[PDB]
């Protein structure tokens, strides 16, 4: 009865394609808002239109574990591969699967060294899904069935 | 008898004068809880049998003959408890008071964030130990946690025999705190040290580490304070409140019977008098960030006092919010004079810029509105700002920045930028802070889209003079020449690149052109072709034989190039190519989508295209009937082009956001789909508590 | 700086001229919601109108003192003598005060039984003004100037 | 080897099923922090330095082969070891987990609403000292406090000699609080229930309380497990937190943490995957009350766990209102869509109902809509319900009744009344609750208006059938023969009489004419006004000919005697008298006022009248001119006869929320009125959104 979605993130190497860590789905925040210049801050003509719209995927995991290459070995760009498994209401364990992936992510993660004196371990690790101008965005979805 | 009572009372409260300051509360465990010291100022008469020697001192405190009547001896020794209790903030028994202030008062060099006099008292020679505590606390905070730790060694050698019971106790504790940073920090740069900067950073060496490792083993916190001597205890109860790891509970605990009490004071609709408990809330965190930072104690730096802080100021914040907007009743404001409204000062810069997030600084921002509190203290600010960014720029203007003081100071120095767009601010605070900002912040703790968003949080507050204008420019011609590798993209996590600050300077400034974008043009080759397309964005923000010379170079025959063409004026009406080009994009989509179907969908990114042809052809753009053929990728498409096939239940009311007020007007006067929108904003509206799509609503009465 | 207004909340006997305790006033909820047959259900004709609203006026003081002869000598009423300063904008500071009473008022607090560890030095007394027929609120407000 | 694995869980667990549950997070300290036990039973590997601590014990229970080559007691043992875990609800190794199963924990009767069963055993003969302590938490429970001190040193006593160390353990710390229990009541009782009743209740005697003040006094629990045999210590390290008297040190903490995380979340607008942060926090209440009760410890009273579990519930409440008002994003759907809703079974109920105060669940249904979710196990519920209506029948209806009971069960007994509002209800049930609400439930804490209200709720989702109109209508006569008296009179806090039951009787029943009534009427002469006033309240509800004798003996003659007349229905229009009456009415309160312009002015009572005429005149009811020359008397007065001259800064929320329906629909009606009606009601709602200023906004005025 627990939320079932235990979703395992595998975070490779985008350059070489070298697994770099893998980890249990926690958390995936999304933001749309018109933050660009001020509250309406945009350019526009009487005949022109352009949709200023920015958005934000934010994503958080839990306890990852990092590959022995990786650590061995040590513009970098890195790939996460979310792996769900589709539960529709009708049938709540689906064999079709759903594949989530993020090409493109930063390790930009808010921990910033947190030094409280507490004796838990959960490096939890966030994510910023970053762009460029051809893609607004990396994320990208698919279907099993 | 009035000697016997400041006998009494200097009996008790000599020991104490050796601290810095003592919290209000604690002072019940001096007297053994015969008054209850209430954090206000006064002293109400708790339980106890005595003489009432608090009365005979306050008479005394009253009356000039009572202490003329006394020994010489006991004169001095009134005038030091008078000299006390000024200091700490106690006044009265409660009866006797009528109206009490309240006022902060911190003042260690350390909460004003003064690194050049903390290095320089640092260097310059000490002459006993209370100088080298200072000394080491000031070290710890600078980063240089080796020769803090060394030091706080060297302090508990020498105090252990010099009887210095609290420097000893103090230094315990800060030695155990500092040595639990440097460990967390060395495991936070072996595994993941790598993951975030790239590189082994190691500034800690194996042999010091293993030193630290062997050195304070199996040294329990919670059985320091028993270990230290019996008149040690017996006469600084006060403390035993810092020997456990887990201390801060009970204020955690007491913050949440107060967070509860006040809800439901907000929820009833009550009228509180006399101390609210708001009050108490602030008046405990400020004493205890006055306590921690004057005493000098590295716990101070832990995640555990970050939140207990934020929790507070959050909810000083959200109550003096609700508090803005009551029922009137005609009753609550006639009992006291004018009203004790919310007002923002230095200390509480500080204390928010320090002890929060970002993420958690919008939280506060999007519950309340910040903006309507007013804010003092403006010149003081200014100068935290100031020095904040002079500290940055002479770090960043060399190569040698601690990396442990980079991880602990660049969040502080986050959060007060972003914060300082309600503060005012001077000209030349100004040009620094934007400077600064654009020039020095490092690129890999703040990238582009952050560093547009957070210039033009400061530009909203303070209007753009011709510096600003001239440093951005510098910093945008210094973007443009690293554009010559053949090999520099960029990466905007919230999607905004250099060309949306070439937009803020053309917008504060309708008429500017830089000519040393003209020149590096003029000098622009084919072979660079990363750099025509760079420096093509910023179009208006060239000359015109620059102008000239681009468009010579390459046309704008491409998907993104229309766009881009689009967003900075290059083209204003979609010629028959251009027409064509979108329809040949939309029939590769389709067949796109045609294979998917059979592969699994996906679909975030050519949907946004999508999303802007069926709003173009909405708004009697796009003239062509092919687009109603290539209806089928169900994302707002059909939605703008065939509204009354579309079925609305698969409308998101979220997609109203996005839209403009030319947008929303159309939308409206369009009869085929009104009902059905402003039906699902108005039971969305009465559901949810969002006020833009109260709004949107407002927009939609009709 | 704070509330400078202190309130004096004297709690009297009715039926003599004796007063039962003093304490320290600290908060009032007025309360005033149509809950006579739920929202709809009153009493309705073409030409008719009554106004069916309810109102209650709940009080909660603290630091309450008892009388010693109260205890000594122990349908009853008690009466509440509220006593502020009446503090305006313009004069922050008034040598007018502002007199709140509770004639009818019926002695009631939830704290009753409450069984904290650390015995609490809080006893918060709730107090209700109860109604009559003739008289729909009982609560009075006079200024001596 | 296997036997190797066995034996070593064996010897953990061995002393650990004398607790009959033990909450799963305090299984780490068992293995000294070796692995971290989830609440979903999932056990995650923290630390460890060997093989087959536990993961050796699940692969043997999922291969019955391995269980198979231990030995005859290797195989009893892990037997055992099985069943222990499956109660416990741990499950496989985390590394090895599945779909995890999450439902409310099993309890006792203690915990659930049964007082007849709890008497038949305490009746019976005792067979262990598990049965002696059992008793003696029911005794405790059922008001005997002094009979459960007794019990619990007697098994003091018992255990000591019998050397069961956790029975010793919990019976000091029970019957610690016990005392605490008793000296607080007794306090409290001499405070304030002399002022409540008259003449304070003296339940405990006086030497009793000197006798338990002497027994034990200077002795705190924050101790006691120091003193207890090492052995007991290193086995049973889970109950070393029960000893400190500041309890619930740690839970409020992590309490605190989540909801600050749970808030976050709802502001963010962020999905979770696994375990949410509400299902942990479902999961460590459940396990708290579990363990708190099932083992039947006596500090489920105090008012520490009572606000513990009334912060839990109000936030699995508030958010689940949250997903049921969150709007999804197909991207949020792709990751999960149709979640399930928030189901309020019985033990839902059961704590709600325990463990709030009644302000705290107004607070709740202010906040959320709990009308909107669906309810469970409606049979369990009715049951509890009757159990509850049952035992205060048969508690009043006879003499006998103990007041510290009383003060420890109608708190429970009026919140689980005022929260079956929503629980559908059996007819028999249905009887027994009303009657058990209108004829012995004591005037001491329930007057005449809750009960009322409390009546109405009830009828809300059930309705009355004809037994209940015939309970109601024995009420009414009731109160009739109590009238007799010239004392009696009739109060209510509320402000809702004994009219208000007879217009539900009527509207319930188009016709239902009481004969007894009628007959109590023909039995009323001159000398019994006062009968006769109250028989004219409920006037309809009697027979013809007693309303003929009624007209026969009084009519109207005052404000007071017009106000009732039109209010039920006797008078439809305002004859001249009557209007003549109201004259001279506002001609004496004018006359009051201009004397009372020296003094401060009040309007409480008159306000009322002066706002009715004041309806009437805008109505068009009443034609006479001269009430147009009292303007200026009540801002409302004027605001309803005059609104044009009136100045509309005098608006109050009380009046902008509190609105009327036809009144609300005439001053639509009126431009001048709506103007600034409409502009003050947007405002407000724009500051606030409250539902209530929403309604009128979105229904009546536009």
């Amino acid at each position: 009865t627990v939320i079932q979605d235990t979703a395992d993130v595998y975070f490779k190497r985008k350059s070489d394609g070298k697994l770099v860590f893998t980890a249990e789905a926690q958390t995936a925040s999304f933001s749309q808002a018109i933050s660009e210049e001020k509250l309406r801050g945009g350019i526009g003509n009487k005949p022109l239109y352009i949709l200023k719209s920015e958005k934000e995927i934010n994503l958080t995991v839990k306890n990852a574990f990092f590959d022995l290459e990786w650590l061995a070995m040590t513009s970098e760009r890195y790939e996460v591969e979310y792996r769900t498994i589709a539960y529709n209401p009708d049938t709540e364990e689906v064999y079709s699967d759903i594949y989530i992936q993020f090409p493109n992510v930063s390790p930009s993660g808010e921990f910033e060294m947190s030094l409280e004196n507490g004796n838990a371990l959960a490096p939890e690790i966030k994510f910023e899904a970053l762009a460029d101008t051809d893609t607004d965005e990396m994320a990208v979805v698919i279907e099993a069935s | 008898k009035d000697d016997e009572v400041i006998d009494y009372i200097y009996g008790k409260i000599s020991p104490l004068f050796a601290l810095q300051y003592i919290r209000k509360i604690d002072l019940k465990h001096v007297f053994e809880y015969d008054y209850h010291f209430e954090v206000n100022g006064t002293v109400v008469r708790h339980k106890n049998k005595g003489f009432g020697y608090m009365e005979r001192f306050f008479e005394l405190k009253e009356s000039c003959d009572e202490r003329s009547k006394l020994s010489k001896k006991q004169y001095e020794r009134f005038n030091a408890l008078f000299n006390f209790f000024e200091k700490n903030g106690v006044i009265c028994m409660a009866k006797d008071a009528g109206t009490l202030n309240t006022s902060i008062e911190i003042n260690s060099l350390a909460y004003h964030g003064k690194y050049d006099v903390m290095k320089k008292f640092i260097e310059e020679q000490s002459v006993s130990i209370e100088d080298d505590y200072k000394k080491a606390f000031f070290l710890a905070c600078l980063g240089r946690w080796e020769e803090s730790y060394d030091l706080y060694s060297n302090i508990i050698l020498n105090s252990i025999d010099e009887s210095n019971g609290c420097v000893y106790y103090l230094s315990q504790i800060n030695r155990y705190r500092i040595y639990q940073s440097i460990t967390q920090a060395v495991t936070q740069f072996n595994g993941l040290g790598l993951l975030t900067f790239g590189r082994h950073y190691k500034p800690f060496t194996d042999e010091f580490l293993a030193r630290i490792e062997r050195e304070m083993t199996n040294f329990n916190i919670d059985d320091l304070f028993n270990g230290m001597p019996f008149e040690f205890q017996k006469k600084y109860k006060i403390l035993e409140f810092l020997s456990d790891n887990q201390f801060l509970y009970d204020d955690t605990v007491k913050l949440f019977e107060l967070t509860n009490k006040v809800r439901s004071e907000m929820s009833e609709g009550s009228y509180s008098f006399g101390m609210s408990s708001d009050i108490v809330v602030l008046l405990r965190l400020y004493d205890n960030l006055r306590f921690l930072y004057e005493n000098c104690l590295w716990s101070v730096s832990f995640h555990e006092f970050h939140q207990y802080i934020r929790n507070s100021m959050s909810l000083l914040i959200e109550k003096a919010e609700y508090e803005r907007t009551r029922d009137i009743d005609e009753l609550g404001f006639s009992f006291f004079g004018k009203k004790s409204g919310f007002f923002m000062e230095y200390y509480d810069f500080v204390n928010i810029s320090r002890h929060f997030k970002i993420d958690d600084i919008k939280n506060l921002e999007r519950s309340c509105s910040i903006d309507k509190i007013r804010f003092g203290e403006q010149e003081k600010i200014e100068e935290y700002l100031v020095g904040i960014a002079e500290e940055i720029t002479k770090q960043f203007s060399a190569n040698g920045m601690n990396v442990v003081f980079y991880t602990q100071f660049i969040s502080e120095a986050k959060a007060a930028l972003y914060f300082a767009k309600y503060v005012k601010l001077s000209e030349e605070g100004l040009g620094k802070i934007v400077k600064a900002l654009l020039f020095y912040f490092p690129e890999r703790d703040l990238d582009i889209g952050k560093r547009y968003v957070w210039l033009e949080r400061l530009t909203k507050c303070n209007e753009l003079p011709k510096s600003i204008i001239s440093i951005i420019d510098d910093f945008l011609v210094l973007q443009a020449e690293k554009h010559i590798d053949q090999n520099y993209s960029e990466v905007s996590s919230n999607g905004l690149y250099s060309r949306d600050y070439g937009a803020l300077i053309k917008h504060f400034e309708k008429n500017f052109i830089s000519k040393r974008l003209s020149e590096i043009t003029l000098c622009l080759t084919q072979d660079k072709q990363k750099q025509i397309d760079f420096l093509f964005k910023l179009l208006p923000l060239l000359s015109t034989n620059a102008k000239s010379h681009l468009l010579s170079f390459k046309s704008v025959e491409n998907i993104n190039d229309l766009m881009n063409g689009i967003r900075i004026g290059l083209i204003d009406e979609f010629t028959p190519e251009h027409e064509e080009l979108i329809i040949e994009y939309l029939e590769t989509r389709k067949v796109n989508y045609i294979v998917e179907k059979e592969k699994g969908i996906q679909t975030f990114s050519s949907n946004d295209y999508m999303s802007t042809f069926g709003i173009w052809y909405f708004l009697e753009e796009i003239n062509n009937s092919k687009m109603e053929e290539f209806i089928g990728m169900d994302d707002q498409y059909d939605f703008f082009v065939d509204p009354e096939n579309f079925d609305y239940k698969k409308f998101i009311p979220s997609w109203l956001k996005n839209y403009n007020d030319k947008l929303l007007g159309k939308i409206a006067g369009n009869k085929h789909m009104k009902h059905h929108v402003i039906e699902v904003l108005k039971e969305r509206v009465k559901n949810s508590n969002d006020k833009r799509y109260l709004e949107i609503l407002m927009n939609y009465f009709i």
